[PDB]
């Protein structure tokens, strides 16, 4: 904040609530609340300029977590190929995954 | 002001209630011995799981069992 | 990055109670009484771990307890149990409050015989 | 599925009901007939000339009044929690400032409508 | 999540689109405007809800809240430019070229 | 088979309504010291029927300057909106079990309105805009407060959910705790229904017919229909908040029975005040409202945010 | 007389009571004899799956107890 | 810097209150009456209302 | 206004800016930002004449918009990062927009068409706060996120402003106006240094705001609102013509006053990162204002204009209207360079 | 009477809560071996159809990190049919 | 189902689209109250339903006011609807078919990308707190009685100085 008031006073009006791994109602942790964690602690301490080279590893995977970008490229590029195989005729659809299973408890 | 509000009391009764039911809105909770209750009730309802704590060999006072008698109790709840 | 280890579908496979919600809401108390221990060591494995890959074997201690628990209810309190949890079955949102005198006697059948 | 399926159910009953109304009756459509409505004699003015509201300001103040509902709904669930004091303190302020800004407005005239 | 949010953004930049060019009535440029606090409210709360943030499902309805009091103002100034020229059109504030 | 209960909770509510007609009539009747509606059937039975088969074969008139699509919208809107809110009531199992059925209703309630103000303003008739713009100032009016005392009522419940306080009132009607809001909650459902002495959208002495002055036939009955099927449902949303029924696990058919005897008995009170009072003026109701409900049920709001506290009797959460 | 009023009110009372008792008959009938489970939580959404799943007939409303 | 278009432009008042042409208030004119439940059947009230 | 109303509504403009100033949360920056559109516009309305209800209007429609495009931006970034505030990995065109609306807020060209009227419409003592108190929330959302912000964005704005607001300073007539205009250019020298060292934009804010303040007080102590109406001081007041000559060409930026540093430090921290032609540019275009001054003090303090039989009862009668704060803040604006190394 | 009514649903909902946490412990496991079946079987499967495309690890992560990261439904019923899709989507906003 | 959010959405962008074409007030007031609703409905399949009916209670309020001003306002003695206007009926046309093609282009262009029509519906809610109890999105908006006063603070000082605000405005 250009004047930190809260930082000179002590208070926290409204510095509790800025990521998604502050605290929850009722102790309900946010989706990435692990890789979130991960970041913030990485990059404490070094500046901004260093970190966006230093912890780039766990930015990404914070990412990665909280968009999922990579994981429907490779659902799509599975279900894709299923699709292909099907219609070549090479691939079944096994039991459990076409509909009929034993349900587990 | 005994004239002013006893004349209020008359040509607008609603006004004086809505001060008065206001005014015992604040005062009564200040005055009462039941309002600490309200924090301890809610409190004591677990929404959540209760985590378990390693035992270190050295944690005298919770429990290794829930029927033991360490703990909190909530007797004060069911005789509140 | 790395290929995940999945554990096997051999060992996640374990005997499991197949005993209906209303079932484990009558037995619930004493079954938070006895069986704490077991459920207990599982909660902090999975609370500690974090990882559902590494508590495998101490949650099929917990079925086995589960299991060892509704056996003895089954061989002694049989009857009054399976009033019990008929009459909470049939409640809408499976209160405790409809059912006490079933409830009485379940839990003074387990006091003394068991 | 079984909300859609009772609205959908009540949006077809009250079409059909409309479909038989102006299918099933015998009409006669003449221009006397259809023009306008104004106790017998035509109409001195098109009626969708402007129309001043006497009541703009208690008008709009019902939308902040509103969004003050809003503020308060959530109570019923606040209640369920632990900094009881807190939340009472709030609520109070809230409702007190609410019943000032109306105690402002009615001293100021805000509420007798515009002559 | 990923088409609803193309969706929503597509329909605040159709709002957006909708103010910057008017058409006479302010009035309506007024609802444009308010269109857009619909969209930017609703990517808010799918935002939250698909995070399950519930620590930020306050804002929201601080959204709406400070959106309402600025649309009131907006109502005001209607009214008021209204009494000066007899209708809303946008044409008669012409005054300060001069 | 949830069609079956589907037409079981619709076929009856929509005979109750046409009969609710009748009822009105013969009821005002006697009141005023004449029988009423007694030659068309026995009794008078038939004459709602009579009356439906009338309308729907009257002709519609589509009157030249009138917006189609809005004018023939409304009346779908205001019967499809009427009966939907009848979707959640306990009864003591609601047909559809909604967390938050109260401000379902209230979502319901107010998206009411818009078949009024469509319906008004499509009529492009001088008379149908002095409607249109007096339901506005109803709505003005009465939902300012309503918000405030269902919140204040529903703070001993707890949840916004209906079937809750059915269990709310296991021991004790809400009414002895809440009866200051009970009689405003009345007198917001007597404005809300449009009926007197809030009958100022249709008011036939000030306007020759308020919003449905254009309108005719089918059309025209569909406002009706759903007047009065509303009137029935929220003389029971106040039967199940306020006087609550008898509800015992082993019988719902009790709670089902005493609900439909205070459900008629409100109904009726309704028709009472119809031929007991004026009309109340379209200033004076926003009046009345504003400066002596609101007032009070900001303080009765504040109050009962600090009863489950100072009385330590904090409502459940499920 | 005022008798003459009470046939209308007579059919609105039965009108009026069939609806609720109509939907906890076939509330109970369609479910197993018992009423519908609300799942006013995920927790109850979770337990009713549950069921589902263990009765083995795909219907949540049957029961199976120790003899399973 | 006059050019063609600021020709016709014209310095603007001293006191920022502009005479502006004048704004005929055009009361609606209703018909109350004579088919009116209020108007005992024969009187064409011409009613002159605003608002 | 009553009293309360003057209470709560000043109490309001005040509080906007603070939050916005003092808040960690993007969302309680627009927070305050909205707290500084809702609260001015009564104060701009006041006068209830069809000018100033025009004015109010357009200066409503534009800062809702802005303030819309904030929000989305704000928004977008939540939906990337999950919080609240901008970090370097936060996309591109979120800072562009955010850039772009705090621009149209600040009435940085070409978003600028909207101040000049606003100015004019409305009087000089709400024309003080317009020009003065409402810019420091934006600029410093914007310095709070100064390291990524786009030079070439920030540039081009920066320099397309100098130019406009110098050209259209030569045409106006009007004082209001030309206050406008003069916004415009600082607020452009601002920007353009904002992105390479915050610290010379908040100085030049600091000066620009100490220099407008007492020519906006000058203008108030006679109503003043034209070229020739000023020009009635050599009559009406002849005192305060050295100090107004002064103030102007500080203003314009001439070596031995204050007005000087802003712009030569500028082109200094400029010139070390290697922004030659953007400096230059700068530098000469910043001259059409010194133009556009000293037509005013030829006007007002080495010419006398001529005067009006009536003015002699204004000389007549007494006067107790300029401020201390005037005095101190012209002096201290217009006299101390010697100072300059304190001040950066 | 509402004070004295409300005290004792409070504790009845207590008692209902108490039920629940004692019987989670059992859900927890059970939903453990439930998930991890669910994705090993996804694994097989993805091991089948993508045997022959070019560039293909059969269970790679797109984690850098080898911490457990716990599946979203779609990766979870992602092979499966619409219907259990849909299940997971909506069967609790869709009433029950 | 598959498509239930997908086509939620798509009719929100056509909500808004003629909400943008700005037809008479009374429509646009039509049209946003379609609108609000097609987002509350978006907000409940979203995992919502406090958030949704409240977006939903306030838009009725609000359109309930501006439709009582255009009345008295924003009037016109033949006010023009979406299709009165070839200009609107023909720009009203092509933005549903641009928005077509662009959803084509998009997803043929980026066969997984911001759209994924194919696996639509796939992806719509990613976790759930199985077991939970207080997940409700009520809780988390009622923290502002407790975890986020601030905010409380603010918006309330926004309401009661847009009384006055209101008041002297319209003075
Ligand atoms: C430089 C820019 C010059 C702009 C032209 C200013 C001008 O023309 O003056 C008005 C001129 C009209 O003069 P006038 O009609 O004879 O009456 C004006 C007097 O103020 C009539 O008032 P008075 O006679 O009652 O008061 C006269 C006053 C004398 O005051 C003045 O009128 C002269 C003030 C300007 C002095 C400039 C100093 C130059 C600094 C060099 C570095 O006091 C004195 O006689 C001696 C006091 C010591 C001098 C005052 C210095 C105080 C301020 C210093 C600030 C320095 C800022 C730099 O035109
Ligand atoms: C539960 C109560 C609510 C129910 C609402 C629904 C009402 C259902 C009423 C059932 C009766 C259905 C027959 C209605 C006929 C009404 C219109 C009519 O009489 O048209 C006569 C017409 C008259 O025939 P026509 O056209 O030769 O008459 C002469 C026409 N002119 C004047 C132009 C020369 O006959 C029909 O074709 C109607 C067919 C109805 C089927
Ligand atoms: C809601 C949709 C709002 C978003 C924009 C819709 C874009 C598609 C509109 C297609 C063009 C319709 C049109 O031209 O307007 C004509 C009409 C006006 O028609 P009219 O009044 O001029 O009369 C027409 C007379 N004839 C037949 C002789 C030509 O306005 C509408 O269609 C809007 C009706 C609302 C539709 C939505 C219903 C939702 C249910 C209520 C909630
Ligand atoms: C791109 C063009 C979008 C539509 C242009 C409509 C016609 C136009 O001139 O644009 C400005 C328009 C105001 O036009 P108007 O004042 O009514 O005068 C028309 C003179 N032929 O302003 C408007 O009508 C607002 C147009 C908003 C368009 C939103 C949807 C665009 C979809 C592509
Ligand atoms: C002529 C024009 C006629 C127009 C008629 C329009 C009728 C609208 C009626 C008013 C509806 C406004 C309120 C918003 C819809 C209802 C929201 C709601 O009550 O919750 C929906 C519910 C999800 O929440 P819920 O089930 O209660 O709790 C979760 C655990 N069960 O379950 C759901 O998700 C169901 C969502 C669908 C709700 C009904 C949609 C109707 C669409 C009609 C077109």
């Amino acid at each position: 904040p250009f004047l930190d008031i809260q930082k000179k006073l002590g208070i926290s009006l409204d510095r509790h609530f800025m990521f998604l791994s502050a605290e929850q109602p009722y102790k309900n942790a946010a989706r990435c609340h692990a890789f979130e964690k991960e970041w913030i602690e990485c990059a404490h301490g070094i500046g901004g300029t260093r970190a966006k080279k230093e912890c780039k590893i766990e930015f990404d995977d914070f990412e990665e977590c909280l968009l999922r970008y990579k994981t429907m490229r490779r659902m799509h590029d599975i279900k894709k190929q299923r699709e292909k195989l099907m219609k070549e005729g090479k691939y079944t659809p096994p039991p459990h995954h076409s509909g009929r299973e034993e349900p587990r408890p | 002001i005994s004239a002013f509000l006893k004349n209020a009391w008359a040509k607008e009764p609603v006004l004086v209630v809505s001060f008065s039911v206001w005014g015992l809105a604040i005062i009564m909770p200040m005055i009462s011995p039941y309002t600490k209750y309200a924090s301890m009730i809610n409190k004591a309802t677990p929404y959540n799981y209760p985590v378990p704590v390693r035992d270190d060999g050295n944690m005298p006072d919770v429990p290794s069992h829930p029927q033991d008698p360490l703990g909190p109790s909530l007797d004060w709840l069911k005789n509140l | 990055p790395g290929i995940v280890e999945l554990p096997t579908l051999e060992e996640l496979k374990v005997e499991e109670v197949k005993v209906s919600s209303a079932v484990l809401k009558a037995a619930a108390h004493h079954y938070g009484a006895q069986c704490d221990k077991t459920n207990k060591e599982f909660m902090l494995c999975r609370w500690e771990e974090k990882d559902p890959r590494r508590c495998l074997k101490e949650g099929k201690l917990v079925n086995g307890c589960a299991l060892n628990f509704f056996r003895q209810i089954k061989s002694h309190c049989a009857e009054p149990f399976t009033e019990y949890w008929t009459c909470l079955d049939y409640s809408n949102m499976q209160l405790f409050r409809h059912c006490r005198q079933q409830q009485a006697k379940f839990d003074q059948c387990v006091l003394d015989k068991l | 599925m079984n909300l859609y399926t009772v609205i959908f159910i009540n949006i077809l009953l009250s079409l059909t009901l409309i479909l038989v109304a102006f299918w099933l009756p015998q009409m006669n459509l003449y221009s006397e007939k259809a023009n306008p409505y104004e106790c017998g004699f035509d109409p001195t003015s098109s009626a969708r000339l402007p129309f001043s509201m006497k009541f703009f300001l208690v008008a709009i103040t019902f939308l902040l009044f509103d969004l003050e509902i809003a503020l308060l709904l959530p109570l019923p669930w606040a209640i369920q929690t632990i900094k009881t004091s807190t939340m009472m303190i709030m609520a109070f302020i809230l409702v007190t400032i609410l019943s000032l800004g109306l105690a402002y407005e009615w001293t100021q005239k805000g509420l007798e409508w515009t002559e | 999540m990923p088409s609803t949010f193309f969706n929503l953004t597509m329909a605040f930049s159709l709002s957006l689109l909708g103010t910057l060019m008017f058409r006479s009535h302010l009035m309506s440029t007024l609802l444009c405007l308010e269109g857009m606090v619909l969209s930017l409210f609703i990517m808010t709360s799918v935002t939250s809800l698909n995070s399950n943030s519930m620590s930020s499902m306050p804002i929201p309805i601080t959204i709406l809240v400070f959106a309402a009091c600025e649309a009131a103002v907006g109502l005001a100034l209607l009214v008021k430019v209204s009494n000066t020229y007899g209708t809303d059109y946008v044409q008669n504030l012409n005054l300060l070229q001069c | 088979m949830f069609f079956i209960n589907i037409l079981t909770l619709l076929v009856p509510i929509l005979i109750a309504m046409a009969f609710l007609t009748l009822v009105e009539r013969k009821i005002l009747g006697y009141m005023q010291l004449r029988k009423g509606p007694n030659i068309v059937g026995p009794y008078g039975i038939l004459q709602p029927f009579a009356d439906a088969m009338k309308l729907f074969m009257k002709e519609p008139m589509r009157p030249l300057t009138t917006s189609m699509s809005l004018f023939i919208i409304a009346p779908t809107l205001s019967l499809t909106l009427a009966l939907s809110l009848w979707v959640p009531l306990p009864m003591p199992h609601p047909l559809i079990n909604l967390n938050l059925g109260i401000l379902f209703i209230l979502a319901t309630s107010s998206l009411s309105v818009y078949s009024i103000l469509w319906s008004g303003w499509a009529s492009n008739s001088k008379y149908s805009l002095f409607g249109a713009l007096r339901a506005v100032a109803q709505t003005i009016s009465y939902e300012v407060t309503m918000a405030i005392i269902l919140l204040s009522v529903l703070l001993m419940n707890g949840s916004y959910s209906l079937q809750t306080l059915i269990t709310t009132q296991e021991h004790m009607w809400l009414l002895l705790p809440a009866w200051p809001m009970a009689m405003m909650w009345f007198i917001s459902t007597l404005a809300e229904t449009n009926r007197a002495p809030f009958d100022l959208t249709e008011g036939e002495s000030e306007l020759v017919s308020g919003f449905n002055v254009e309108y005719a036939a089918g059309p025209f009955a569909l406002f009706f229909m759903a007047e009065y099927t509303n009137i029935i449902l929220m003389n029971a949303l106040t039967t199940i908040i306020f006087l609550g029924p008898l509800y015992y696990i082993n019988l719902p058919e009790l709670y089902s029975t005493n609900f439909m005897m205070e459900a008629l008995l409100l109904s009726s009170t309704f028709l009472w005040i119809r031929a007991s009072y004026p009309r109340f003026r379209y200033d004076q109701l926003m009046h009345l409202l504003w400066k002596n409900f609101l007032p009070l049920t900001l303080a009765l709001c504040m109050w009962h945010i600090s009863l489950p506290i100072f009385t330590a009797g904090v409502p459940p959460y499920m | 007389m005022w008798f003459e009023i009470l046939p209308g009110l007579a059919i609105m009372g039965v009108c009026l009571v069939i609806p609720g008792v109509s939907t906890a008959y076939i509330h109970k009938f369609t479910n197993g004899g018992k009423e519908k489970r609300v799942a006013r939580v995920q927790y109850q959404w979770y337990l009713m799956e549950r069921d589902r799943r263990i009765s083995g007939v795909n219907r949540y409303y049957v029961s199976k107890g120790l003899e399973n | 810097y006059p050019s063609k278009e600021t020709a016709h432009w014209k310095p603007p008042p001293w006191n920022d209150v502009d005479i502006l042409k004048e704004k005929a208030v055009t009361n609606m004119t209703l018909n109350f009456g004579p088919q009116h439940p209020a108007a005992h059947g024969v009187l064409r009230l011409v009613l002159e209302l605003s608002g | 206004m009553n009293p309360i109303t003057l209470a709560i509504i000043y109490f309001t403009i005040f509080l906007g800016p603070v939050i916005t100033m003092s808040s960690t949360n993007l969302m309680l920056m627009w927070v305050g930002l909205e707290f500084s559109l809702l609260a001015i516009i009564p104060m701009l309305i006041n006068k209830k004449n069809p000018r100033s209800t025009e004015a109010a209007t357009k200066y409503f429609v534009t800062q809702a918009t802005a303030s819309m495009i904030i929000l989305l931006a704000i928004v977008l970034n939540y939906k990337q990062l999950g919080t609240w505030m901008f970090q370097q990995q936060t996309n591109g065109l979120i800072l562009n927009m955010t850039l772009m609306a705090l621009s149209m807020k600040l009435g940085l060209a070409p978003f600028h068409f909207w101040l000049p009227e606003v100015t004019q419409g409305i009087p000089l003592h709400m024309g003080l706060i317009l020009l003065t108190w409402q810019k420091i929330a934006p600029l410093s959302i914007l310095i709070q996120i100064y390291p990524l912000l786009n030079s070439t964005i920030i540039l081009m704005l920066a320099i397309t402003s100098i130019f406009m607001g110098a050209w259209g300073g030569l045409n106006q007539t009007q004082m209001r106006k030309i206050m406008a205009y003069s916004s415009i250019a600082h607020m452009g020298w601002m920007l353009a240094i904002l992105p390479y060292n915050p610290s010379l934009t908040l100085l030049n804010l600091m000066i620009y705001i100490i220099l407008t303040a007492p020519m906006f007080m000058a203008l108030m102590l006679n109503n003043s609102m034209t070229i020739n109406s000023i020009s009635l001081l050599w009559n009406k007041t002849p005192a305060m013509l050295t100090m107004i000559s002064l103030m102007l060409l500080s203003l314009g930026g001439l070596p031995p006053l204050t007005g000087f540093l802003p712009k030569w430090i500028i082109i200094t921290e400029l010139m070390k990162n290697n922004c030659l032609i953007m400096a230059t540019l700068m530098a000469m275009m910043a001259l059409l204002n010194l133009f556009f001054y000293t037509r005013l003090i030829y006007s007002t303090s080495l010419t006398m204009f001529p005067t009006n039989n009536n003015s002699k009862m204004m000389t007549h009668q007494t006067k107790t209207k300029p401020n201390l704060m005037f005095s101190t803040l012209a002096i201290m604006s217009t006299m101390t360079l010697p100072l300059a190394p304190q001040l950066i | 009477r509402m004070m004295r009514w409300n005290q004792e649903r409070r504790r009845l909902l207590i008692e209902d809560l108490e039920a629940r946490i004692a019987l989670m412990p059992l859900f927890q496991a059970e939903k453990d071996r439930r998930t991890l079946q669910i994705l090993r079987e996804n694994l097989e499967e993805e091991a089948i159809i993508m045997k022959d495309v070019p560039n293909w690890k059969v269970g790679e992560s797109v984690f850098h990190t080898t911490r457990w990261v716990p599946p979203l439904i779609g990766e979870m019923y992602g092979l499966r049919t619409k219907e259990e899709m849909s299940n997971a989507n909506f069967g609790f906003t869709w009433y029950t | 189902m598959n498509n239930y959010i997908f086509v939620l959405s798509s009719l929100f962008l056509v909500g808004c689209l003629g909400l943008a074409l700005k037809p008479s007030p009374i429509y646009g007031g039509l049209g946003l109250i379609v609108s609000g609703f097609v987002g509350c409905l978006m907000v409940l399949g979203f995992g919502g339903s406090f958030l949704g009916l409240m977006v939903f209670l306030i838009y009725l309020g609000g359109m309930l006011v501006v439709f009582g001003y255009t009345t008295a306002m924003a009037t016109e003695e033949y006010p023009e609807t979406w299709g009165s206007n070839w200009l609107i009926l023909g720009f009203l046309v092509l933005g549903v078919i641009m928005e077509v093609f662009l959803i084509c282009v998009l997803n043929y262009y980026d066969e997984v990308g911001v759209i994924n029509l194919d696996g639509l519906g796939d992806w719509l809610m990613y976790e759930v707190d199985d077991v939970g109890v207080m997940l409700e999105g009520g809780i988390g908006v009622a923290a502002m009685y407790s975890c986020a006063t601030w905010m409380m603070v603010v918006a309330g000082w926004s309401l009661f100085a847009g009384i006055f605000i209101i008041i002297e405005i319209t003075r």
